[PDB]
């Protein structure tokens, strides 16, 4: 056994001592710039990743292979019309270059109405109805599957999606994106048994209304037709209008078919010394729509950065890693993290015993300023002792600038890879990004590339520098550490916040004359486990049977979050603090506000089976929290 | 080894579909690999020792806690060990399911006989994943 | 509806009316680019002789094309016109450039156009569109490259001299 | 006597009675009643089980329809 910060010495000098902005300008070089799934150069750019683990002696590397259908689109391109019903027709305003996947094959004309953004309170600010009509929309601070479902709660048929000047600022206004649209996360195409029959899938998140992107100059033009002002509250440009006129509407066409690819998830395990089966994941989306150098040129980077230093630390320095170490390269993680989904339908509750952290390379370096935090909560302690010690890459200052971190933490959205790891398997995940106040310019267009990124950013070596020191900090404080630095005590918290939300409420509660007794008595167990467990740490050992055990019991709490009441193949989201479903929480607070009301959309009986089935699953994981029948 | 002669006395109703059985094939292969690995583990355990024995102990104790089907509702159907369990997912109701094909009458459903082998599958192929433990041992 | 209208998508009509405003904004992007150069501190005549013709050129484009689509019996609905993109080409180089990549989005959307007529079994507007416009907008680029390449080869925009000659040589 | 009860309510019968035969049950006693439960599966079949007043059904165990 070495010393510890002797350890953080060798980290440190391995992360000042390699080049980073090499691979991110090598994946942009002109023989692999189209990486999308399906084709040449990317089954060439995965061959070029087994060709980089391979170069640094490691324990394995393999391909996961699965044969998903995913959909492209045809020799029909999609087409955005104008129409008018006097003179009985058209106007092409634009075929765009990007298209939004998973969409509906068909066509609708409808009268269009503008959104600020697609949500459920912009949709009820609105002056004109929604149903069988198109809305167009910004997009900003949702996904795309959001808009598309809240599209199917009001009958709209169509969403149109632009940028905006504002918000993004790139001078090219005929610029066209990529997006995902899958009410999900996973192949929305999923009758998942091989065979040559037909079957519907009606479970698995389908878009039963179209969705296409287009740019801002089409908008600009769809505008020049629409009247009625928008709102100063949506902080727009002076172009923007509301509805089209009294006989004009607008026409979509989307021409989407199926294709039957292969994904190749390269993986690299790495052994350790004393503990065989247990890892922390390290996972990135490899491929792009574009040139990727963000989205593509950032999370390969890192992982392969990440193996070389740990590769170094292996074979020269001599490192000791408590615990094994892998290396993800995802496929089909533009649609949503299909590939994910697919090698964690195999591994739903099989994988939360052995693989315990997933930590997200994914949208890591984005900017120069901001350090924003998403992450399960039983990393964030491990967060703040990460926080205290790296260095600002421009100001020089800490990163620990605010002790009100873990309070305001905005929540994981479904475009992003650490929730489903989050929300469907069970494992706990975090994602650390730079950024600022303005999103990436760049995601999912064709300008994602080398040459802005390295123009942005001068010192983008020392912004994945300090990326891949809180990721290689993170990788070494669980993997060499005799305890796990796992905060069980910030539940305490999220539980204590939800009987908050409660009190507050209670007058609702004792209109419908309940004594909540036995919910007081499961919070009640699950303090006393928790000061049980740290009464237990107080006579636990170190380097010693129980030590692993105790270890294990604080990897499984996040996995006792989930809802063990539902079925997944009906609702794959199931955990209650941060997932999506009736049987959730926040859904349970939506239903609640609801009850303030008369209105007939408040269900009694469904937010009755969501009271007991919360308040059950409130008992049964504070009694999972105890472990033996004696801890009572 | 009685599931795998259940499966090749109804075999014909297996082609006949014009389907592969290689995944179950592989997941007994890695069942019987990690039980021989494992066995061979014994011949490398001492007595009275602290740190590898009762975790060997305890990877023999969580054979029975992975046959459970991770597949269904513990809600719906509470009875979820494949072999002394009951319900629709388990392994005789698949073999009940297989009976049903031989006559023309409508209490065979194929989709959902295709759905319990698939997840059966998929279960014996956790549970293989599950004994052998480490990635090492596949 | 219409009477002499037969195998005609409505597609088509489509594509043909955002090619007419595209047309049209190309005329206009010629005249600026045009009177742009009868300024004095610019002062380069034979320039905006050059760039008034071939604006005339694009004019009778898009004149074709509203033709050809009142001959197949559609509607034409014609939107704005926007104005360029830039106006102070800060000399005759940089200008030949924009016009080159100008005449290089009028190929592309004119490639556009064409699959479309192939996807929707149109030999006519198929027809058309080789006859017409595809082999003269290969020559303009082919042209436009020349003078590109010559004004860089004679050292532009370092010495107007250059400017002058060619100029007064080859545009003349 | 819970799978006589679901079995018999699985063709639609109305009614599950139950008594001792004397060739299985060599009891002397032929007025004798006996006891047992009508529950397919264990657990409280009656479990509305929050703390609490409204009467909700079950409706997530399969409870016999028919009496026995």
């Amino acid at each position: 056994r070495l010393y510890w910060d002797d350890l953080k010495r060798k980290l440190s000098e391995k992360l000042d001592s390699t080049d980073f902005t090499s691979t991110i300008k090598l994946l942009n070089e002109n023989s692999y710039v189209p990486r999308e799934a399906g084709s040449q150069k990317d089954e060439n750019l995965a061959l070029y990743v087994e060709n980089q683990f391979r170069e640094f002696k490691l324990s394995k590397v393999w391909r996961d292979q699965h044969f998903v259908k995913i959909q492209v689109k045809d020799s029909a391109q999609n087409s955005v019309i104008i129409v008018d019903k006097n003179g009985r027709l058209v106007y092409l305003v634009e075929n765009p270059g990007g298209y939004v996947a998973y969409s509906k094959a068909a066509t609708v004309t409808g009268k269009l109405v503008h959104a600020n953004f697609g949500t459920k309170k912009d949709f009820e600010d609105l002056y004109t109805p929604v149903n069988g009509s198109i809305v167009i929309v910004r997009a900003g601070k949702i996904t795309f599957a959001e808009k598309v479902a809240n599209a199917e709660s009001l009958n709209a048929i169509g969403v149109l999606i632009y940028m905006d000047q504002t918000k993004f600022p790139i001078v090219n206004a005929e610029l066209s994106f990529f997006g995902h649209a899958h009410l999900g996360t996973g192949d929305p195409y999923t009758p998942g048994f091989p065979s040559t029959q037909f079957p519907p899938s009606r479970s698995s998140g389908l878009p039963n209304i179209p969705v296409q992107t287009i740019s801002r100059a089409a908008a600009e033009k769809l505008f020049g037709n629409m009247e009625g002002d928008c709102p100063s509250d949506w902080k727009t440009d002076s172009t923007c209008r509301m509805v089209t006129s009294e006989s004009k509407n607008v026409k979509l066409t989307v021409s989407n078919v199926l294709k039957e690819i292969k994904i190749l998830n390269i993986f690299g395990v790495i052994k350790g010394f004393v503990e065989p089966d247990h890892y922390v994941v390290v996972g990135a989306q490899r491929d792009a729509w574009g040139p990727g150098a963000a989205k593509s040129g950032v999370g390969t980077a890192l992982l392969l950065k990440l193996a070389q230093m740990f590769s170094d630390m292996v074979l020269k320095d001599g490192f000791q890693p408590s615990r094994s170490i892998i290396f993800a390269s995802w496929s089909a993680g533009d649609f949503g993290s299909v590939g994910a989904t697919e090698w964690l339908e195999g591994y739903l509750s099989s994988l939360h015993l052995k693989a315990f952290t997933y930590i997200n390379l994914d949208k890591a370096v984005l900017g120069t300023s901001n350090f924003k935090v998403s992450a399960s909560p039983l990393l964030y302690t491990l967060i703040e002792k990460t926080m205290q010690n790296v260095k600002h890459p421009v100001t020089g200052q800490f990163l620990y600038q605010d002790s009100n971190w873990a309070s305001k933490v905005e929540k994981l959205t479904l475009d992003n890879a650490a929730f489903p790891f989050l929300a469907y398997s069970g494992i706990p995940a975090v994602s650390f990004c730079f950024c600022e106040d303005t999103d990436y310019p760049y995601l999912g267009t064709t300008m994602d590339t080398y040459k802005e990124l390295i123009e942005r950013i001068p010192e983008l070596n020392k912004v994945a520098r300090a990326a891949a020191e809180v990721a290689g900090q993170f990788v070494i404080k669980l993997t060499h550490d005799v305890e796990l630095n796992l905060d069980y005590e910030r539940y305490n918290s999220q539980l204590l916040s939800f009987v908050r939300d409660l009190n507050q409420y209670r007058a609702d509660i004792k209109e419908m004359g309940l004594s909540l007794q036995w919910l007081y008595s499961a919070r009640g167990d699950f303090f006393r486990a928790t000061s049980r467990l740290t009464t237990d740490f107080g006579n636990a050992e170190k380097t010693d049977f129980v030590m692993k055990k105790l270890n294990d019991r604080v990897m499984r709490v996040e996995y006792h979050f989930l809802s063990p009441y539902v079925s997944p193949k009906e609702s794959p989201f199931r955990h209650v603090f941060w997932g999506s479903g009736s049987h959730t929480l926040p859904a349970l607070l939506e239903n609640l506000k609801l009850r303030k009301q008369n209105n007939g959309a408040f269900n009694e009986t469904l937010f009755r089976n969501q009271l007991a089935l919360a308040t059950w699953t409130i008992q049964g994981a504070a009694n999972a929290l105890s472990g033996d029948v004696w801890d009572i | 080894l009685s599931f795998v002669r259940d499966l090749n006395q109804y075999r014909a109703d297996i082609k006949e579909m014009g389907l592969s059985l290689q995944w179950l094939y592989s997941a007994r292969g890695d069942f019987f690999r990690a039980t021989s690995r494992l066995t061979t583990d014994f011949g490398n355990a001492e007595k009275t020792d602290r740190f590898v024995m009762k975790k060997l102990n305890d990877r023999v104790m969580r054979v029975e806690y992975h046959f459970l089907s991770p597949y269904v509702s513990p809600k719906e159907s509470p009875f979820r060990h494949v072999f002394w369990g009951s319900g629709s997912h388990t392994l005789p109701a698949l073999l009940e399911n297989l009976k049903l094909r031989k006559q023309n009458n409508g209490a065979f459903n194929e989709t959902l006989f295709r759905n319990q082998l698939a997840l059966a599958t998929w279960t014996i192929q956790g549970a293989a994943n599950a004994l052998s433990g480490d990635v090492w041992d596949i | 509806t219409s009477q002499v209208r037969q195998n005609y998508h409505q597609d088509s009509e489509a594509a043909i009316n955002r090619q007419i405003n595209l047309e049209l904004y190309a005329s206009y992007v010629y005249l600026s680019m045009s009177y742009y150069f009868d300024r004095d501190d610019v002062a380069l005549k034979n320039f905006a002789k050059y760039f008034l013709h071939q604006s005339h050129e694009e004019r009778e484009h898009a004149e074709k094309l509203m033709k050809l689509q009142n001959q197949r019996g559609g509607r034409i609905f014609l939107q704005d016109i926007k104005k360029p993109d830039c106006d102070d080409w800060e000399s005759g180089l940089n200008a030949m450039e924009c016009a080159l990549h100008l005449e290089k989005n009028v190929n592309q959307s004119l490639l556009e156009l064409h699959k479309l007529a192939t996807d929707k079994n149109d030999p006519h507007l198929c027809d058309f569109i080789e006859t017409h416009y595809l082999n003269e907008q290969v020559k303009a680029i082919k042209e436009l490259g020349d003078h590109v390449t010559n004004l860089r080869k004679m050292g532009a925009p370092e010495s107007g001299l250059a400017e002058y000659l060619f100029d007064k040589h080859t545009l003349g």
